[PDB]
RNA sequence: CCUCCGCAUAAGCCUGCGUCAGAUACUGACAAUUAACAGCCCAAUAUCUACAAUCAACCAACAAGUCAUUAUUACCCUCACUGUCAACCCAACACAGGCAUGCUCAUAAGGAAAGGUUAAAAAAAGUAAAAGGAACUCGGCAAAUCUUACCCC
RNA sequence: GCUACCUAAGAACAGCUAAAAGAGCACACCCGUCUAUGUAGCAAAAUAGUGGGAAGAUUUAUAGGUAGAGGCGACAAACCUA
RNA sequence: GCUAAACCUAGCCCCAAACCCCACCUUACUACCAGACAACCUUAGCCAAACCAUUUACCCAAAUAAAGUAUAGGCGAUAGAAAUUGAAAUGGCGCAAUAGAUAUAGUACCGCAAGGGAAAGAUGAAAAACAAGCAUAAUAUAGCAAGGACUA
């Protein structure tokens, strides 16, 4: 019954966790900055 | 690991030598050998 | 004709193809702009032929005959490009004083990093460009902490590198 | 690796003793 | 040309001309049966079919009747020893149909050691009757 | 409720030329001597050696031969490398591995004399010897398998030496065995030679 | 190349080299004294003398120089023996293979004295940079085609057709080829 | 779910796959009915020269002498192109000698560069 | 099996290298030089513990006081946390009271 | 012998049983999805547009609804780019689960419940049963039949 | 991206009886009454049978919205990524 | 005798000194259309007070001393100055692959996301040369498996 909470859809993925949305707010900008500081290969989704 | 013990082999052998003539794992495993060697002494 | 994509039929199957030397920048600098223009297409045809040979060799699971020909041709084309770029740069410096062909400016992006933003061509002025105005070229105060953290990370990496270098040097001196 | 020399020397001595016991010289 | 900024064209502007073409193409053997008039090329990803037609007609004087292009996805499944995916580069494939009833078929390209060979000839393999006894000794 | 905890997946996925070879020999014999006019080659070796004596060479040849065979007796590969050519060493020492050999030398029968000499440039001298020798080849387990150790045998050999022409010397290059040579000593143990292995669809004929 | 790559006798890109040093190896780095490029004095083809090991004293010709490990390979000298072509059945053929020698273990030879010599990189007015032996002086010299159908002749390659002018290649070629363009490039906005 | 793989036009839904491209430079525009109007001037025209009678070749004979690289500089170009005429006219308005005040009005402007390659 | 099977490489110590040979020289700089320089002025090390000693809490307090402004961000955060924890430990925990 | 299916589109995934060569649907190399299908649109300023759909005709309505243009001014260049593979996606799995739509309504498509043997107990499911027919049981649970009337909420 | 509710614009609902029905029987579809299996399972809630609804307050694909001293809720203190 | 065991340097820690071509904000890494939204605003709480409610040390611009003094404080847990004084200036009694950075790497993998986050390598000058667990060798009346013993 449970487990398949992920129902992939690229539109939702990009609109929810995309570079544009992360830059859209100061909090998302700080998220990107934290990932950059940590050295993440993938800054956004 | 500034100070690490290096004699543990000989510390174990000091008991295992007395434990060598026991039955089962008491003659091999130190955890078991030490208890039975103390009883033997 | 399509035959120009392949070497001379006599050279097909030859284990080795004799080739000259790649054009040097000094040799090319003596040639006229028209001569360089024609040599560019000569070298382009040679490069296409050699790339076709390489791909066919990969397809047939055989070594490419004289693979250094491709390296020579690429070097010659790069030298020709460098010569033409040098001439263009000299002319641009003389006539305008600009050291860069494309306009740009130093700007602080949204992350506080200083970048060389290269300008793009637009038909409308910047103040009317909606997407350009959406783009942000300034960093708000909350980025200062992360700028300091990045600076200190770089400093730590540099310090580790220098310390390791000194340790290695001392070990070498002791060894010898 | 554990820094030290005395334990290694002792173990070498014990290995030599065991080797002699297993294959005593003529 | 690739990896270059194209001058923006405004209505009534001059003709866009490229003097030193940066595109380099490959003529590849088709992996499947193709019409006699069809030629398969591997093309830079930034080259259009119109660009390819002009390229072939100008640099090679090849009469081109039609051009079709597709982007071949390169496998990203292979992984190195660090479990990191190795990406085979994607490439564009162009199919060019020659004009004027012209036909094309991919040409049939690709149509010390002496001491080693001589010693291999002179191996002198041990005979079964010798029973493993070295044969070098003359006795 | 407590959710299950998966372990890391990696724990269950682990799996198990400007320089060229400088040869110092040749792949055999330039001109095979056939047992029952070489002054050109003699001069061609003199002009490069500046000191050589064919009349005295056979003694040195015999000394080198005997000393190399003794080095085989003691498995002294270090000396054998200088004593024999690289083309000869595998024949000297390959089949003799993991077995002791008691080769020994006794007085020769007739004096050794040169036969013929031919010739980046490699010397070559064919020397005929008719000597007397002994063999006793044992196994890994030290049990005799070839020849008596005491009884000597008469050996006729045609030994071909080769030389490098700067620091090279005259080393055993190859022994020529004529087709008329008598069969060698018989071996102690019997042997079986299987017939042609037959597949099920195949029949013996 | 991968960091701390162990340079070996095989060239850094051969099949044997890849077999010996796959991308994942992490062997201990080899400590090599830092000989500067201006101090290296052994060169391919130089006659040298071996100071240590088997064949000590013998003089040979440097065949290869693996500079990254301070190595010089003396042809046919310092040789062990290895089998080549050894298959499942054939024992193979013995071959003398050289082993690399350190520049500290090898010394140069005087051109005529034929003896080991210590060397210095003394500048000379004619030979701006050249080796000079110290114990006995004298300079040790540094040792060491038909055009195809697609090769430019020397005269054509050296012809100077370039007349310096204030014209770009584009406009020069336009004039040469006769292309006529009257449309004026409308100004664009850069930003 | 794949964050590392490059974002291409093969990944999203129909709209994404149609909208994203592969870097090919545009050739025209779209009118009503999705009809694509191709502008001729937007198509790069290859100015291919006549190679008949040309003497150069993709390779150079090894017999050619070695030379020292001397990258061209603005000063060198000025000396080899302007200095002669300047000296002659001075011994005997800089536009006469070749100087162009404004790049505007030229087919091939040097800055901002408005020509390909 | 936690014992090495080979003797470690011999450790050669040069008891007469310059450092050892001249060790201690000028320790009496004060009493033998009219007290122009105090011996603690011969100490080379961190600026915040030159000629000074204290437990971990005092050392951390001194470090923060003297070079705190020059410390990196996360190092300073760790130092502040360490000072806080050491205060709690020394002023609220222990056998004696 | 089975068919719940299956074939396509969408969404998702991204080369994931095509060829060759090696290991023991894995590895390396080579190849491949070709636009007409689909995505990717629209020059302005005003101005227009009450009368559902339901075979839209009777009829019935209520919950009152998806489908439209003109008047001027501009305007000719014209087929570019991108998706196109697969045994596939979400469930840690080659998971008996989840997965929208069109056609097929049992198939022209897609598949295999039995590794081999024996036929002990216990266990699961199914079929049959003398006479009896709820006497079982907390309770007709289950099974078999097709079965009335009533109370409380 | 589950789920609670909502917004925009979509889609599905065989057959029979009745007649314009929050009607009856019954597919697909949604749900989950009881039994059995299963219980480290095919499954971190499934399977078989049995059963409730199945033209509606229905089910459902797509995109969007409501965020934790909050949301949403035909209140079960239910649901808001096991 | 199998599994294995062994290693020494990859690097790191603490200080000193010293200040540090093209594409990419739209679905990022997307050549190319009428803008307009732009930022600043007491930390809190845990915790201590043996509960808790006022209260409860925290990059401060010279170390030391004044001094834990004056003061503050459910005058209690605790907090706490200043006037004044005015010093100086080259590595390791650090780790050595479960240690030292998480780091071979912010990678693999896990999560929708923010985030979490690993493991491991060891030849040579040249490769162009002894843990546990078992097996050898299953087992004999009776028993915390041993001790006293015994020819056993
Ligand atoms: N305490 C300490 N001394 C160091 C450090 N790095 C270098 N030194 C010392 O700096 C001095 C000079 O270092 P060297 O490498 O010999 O010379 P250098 O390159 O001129 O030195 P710098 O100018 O400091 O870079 C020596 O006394 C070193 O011991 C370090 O990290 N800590
Ligand atoms: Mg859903
Ligand atoms: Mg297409
Ligand atoms: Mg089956
Ligand atoms: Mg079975
Ligand atoms: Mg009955
Ligand atoms: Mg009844
Ligand atoms: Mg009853
Ligand atoms: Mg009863
Ligand atoms: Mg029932
Ligand atoms: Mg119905
Ligand atoms: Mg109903
Ligand atoms: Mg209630
Ligand atoms: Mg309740
Ligand atoms: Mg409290
Ligand atoms: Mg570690
Ligand atoms: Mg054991």
């Amino acid at each position: 019954a449970r487990g398949n909470e992920y129902q992939p859809s690229n539109i939702k993925r990009k609109n929810k966790h995309g570079w544009v949305r992360r830059l859209s707010t100061p909090a998302g900008v700080q998220v990107i900055l934290r990932r950059m500081l940590k050295g993440r290969k993938s800054l956004s989704h | 690991l500034r100070n690490r013990v290096t004699d543990r082999y000989f510390r174990i052998q000091e008991v295992l030598k007395h434990a060598r003539h026991f039955r089962g794992r008491k003659n091999r495993c130190y955890r078991l050998a030490v208890r039975t060697v103390i009883r033997a002494f | 004709g399509l035959e120009e994509f392949f070497d001379d039929p006599k050279n097909w199957g030859q284990e080795k193809v004799k080739s000259g030397a790649a054009w040097t920048c000094q040799q090319l600098r003596n040639k006229s702009n028209e001569d360089l223009h024609k040599l560019w297409y000569v070298l382009l045809k040679e490069r296409n032929m050699l790339l076709t040979l390489e791909q066919e060799a990969k397809r047939q699971r055989l070594p490419m005959p004289s693979p250094e020909r491709l390296d020579k041709v690429v070097d010659s084309m790069d030298a020709l490009d460098k010569v033409v770029q040098e001439r263009e740069d000299a002319l641009r410096l003389l006539q305008t004083g600009q050291e860069r062909a494309r306009p740009g400016a130093w700007r602080r992006d949204i992350f506080g990093r200083i970048i060389w933003h290269k300008f793009k061509q637009w038909v409308i002025p910047w103040h009317l460009n909606k997407r350009y105005n959406r783009k942000r070229f300034f960093a708000l105060p909350y980025v200062d902490h992360f700028l300091r953290l990045e600076r200190e990370k770089r400093a730590r990496i540099k310090a580790r590198k220098e310390n390791l270098e000194r340790k290695k040097a001392k070990i070498l001196l002791k060894k010898f | 690796v554990k820094k030290g020399f005395r334990a290694a020397f002792r173990f070498q001595k014990e290995l030599e003793r065991q080797r002699l016991l297993r294959c005593p010289p003529p | 040309a690739r990896n270059v900024v194209y001058p923006l064209y405004r209505l009534g502007g001059p003709q866009l001309r490229v003097f030193r073409t940066n595109f380099f193409i490959q003529l590849v053997r088709p992996g499947v049966a193709q019409p006699e008039d069809t030629v398969q090329f591997r093309i830079p990803m930034e080259m259009t079919r119109v660009d390819l037609r002009n390229y072939l007609e100008g640099i090679y004087n090849v009469p081109v009747a039609a051009v079709r292009t597709r982007v071949q996805h390169g496998s990203n499944k292979r992984r190195d020893h660090r479990n990191v995916r190795i990406k085979k580069p994607d490439y564009k494939v162009a199919y060019v149909q020659l004009a004027h009833g012209q036909t094309f078929t991919f040409p049939d390209l690709f149509p010390l050691y002496s001491m080693l060979e001589e010693e291999r000839q002179q191996r002198q393999s041990s005979d079964p009757r010798r029973g493993g006894v070295p044969s070098w000794f003359g006795l | 409720f407590t959710p299950p905890i998966y372990q890391p997946k990696f724990k269950t996925e682990k799996e198990f030329s400007d320089r060229s070879i400088h040869l110092a020999c040749t792949a055999g014999i330039f001109d095979a001597y056939v047992p029952p006019a070489s002054q050109v080659s003699i001069r061609r070796i003199k002009d490069y050696d500046a000191n050589f004596k064919i009349k005295d060479f056979p003694e040195k040849a015999k000394d080198i031969f005997i000393e190399a065979h003794l080095c085989l007796n003691n498995s002294d590969h270090d000396r054998l490398h200088t004593l024999v050519t690289e083309h000869c060493f595998p024949d000297m020492t390959w089949d003799i591995k993991y077995k002791t050999v008691r080769w020994s030398f006794v007085e020769s029968l007739e004096p050794s004399h040169v036969v013929q000499v031919r010739c980046n440039v490699y010397g070559q001298i064919t020397v005929r010897m008719h000597t007397r020798q002994t063999l006793a080849i044992y196994d890994r387990f030290g049990r005799l398998m070839y020849g008596q150790e005491d009884v000597p045998k008469d050996v006729l050999e045609y030994v071909v030496f080769e030389k490098q022409l700067p620091y090279g010397s005259w080393r055993m290059h190859t022994k020529i065995v004529p087709p008329w040579a008598p069969p060698k000593q018989p071996i102690l143990k019997t042997v079986m030679i299987p017939g042609p292995q037959l597949k099920p669809e195949e029949e013996y004929e | 190349l991968p960091p701390h790559y162990r340079y070996g006798m095989s060239p850094p890109g051969s099949v044997a080299d890849k077999r010996k040093n796959p991308p994942w190896i992490r062997r201990r780095p080899v400590v090599v004294e830092p000989i500067s490029d201006e101090d290296w004095y052994l060169f391919c083809g130089d006659t040298v003398e071996i100071l240590e090991g088997k064949d000590a004293g013998k003089q040979g010709k440097v065949v290869q120089v693996i500079r990254q490990r301070n190595w010089v390979v003396v042809g046919g000298l310092n040789t062990h023996y290895r089998y080549i072509g050894k298959t499942m059945d054939y024992r193979g053929t013995m071959i003398p293979s050289e082993a690399p020698l350190l520049h500290r273990q090898v010394k140069l030879v005087d051109p005529m004295d034929r003896k080991p010599t210590e060397i210095e990189w003394r500048f000379t007015e004619a030979g701006e940079r050249v080796r000079v032996s110290t114990r006995s002086g004298r300079i040790i010299p540094k040792p060491e085609w038909i055009d195809g159908p697609k090769d430019t002749s020397v005269e054509d390659a050296l012809e100077r057709t370039y007349v310096p002018c204030l014209k770009t290649l584009q406009e020069e070629v336009m004039e040469a080829m006769g292309i006529k363009e009257t449309r004026k490039y409308k100004k664009v906005y850069w930003y | 779910a794949d964050r590392m793989s490059k974002w291409t036009s093969k990944r999203g839904p129909r709209s994404f796959r149609g909208r994203k491209g592969r870097g090919a430079k545009g050739i025209g525009f779209l009118t009503s009915g999705w009809r694509f109007v191709q502008i001729k001037e937007m198509v790069p025209e290859f100015v291919v020269p006549d190679l008949t009678g040309f003497k150069l070749k993709p390779y150079v004979s090894y017999l050619a002498p070695e030379s020292e690289e001397t990258p061209l500089t603005a000063a060198q170009l000025f000396s080899e192109a302007v200095a002669p005429a300047i000296e002659k006219d001075f011994k005997d308005n800089l536009e006469k000698y070749g100087f162009e005040p404004t790049q505007e009005g030229k087919l091939f402007q040097l800055y901002p560069r408005n020509f390909l390659r | 099996i936690g014992i090495r099977l080979t003797l470690p490489p011999p450790k050669v110590v040069d008891r007469w290298n310059e450092k050892r040979a001249m060790f201690g020289v000028y320790d009496n700089i004060g009493i033998l030089g009219n007290f122009e320089k105090h011996p603690k002025e011969l100490i080379r090390g961190p600026i915040w513990l030159r000629g000074w000693k204290g437990n971990e809490l005092q050392r951390c307090i001194r470090k923060r006081k003297m070079v705190g402004s020059r410390m990196f961000a996360d190092d300073l955060h760790n130092l502040n946390k360490r000072i806080r924890y050491l205060y709690k430990h020394f002023n609220r925990h222990g056998k004696f009271r």
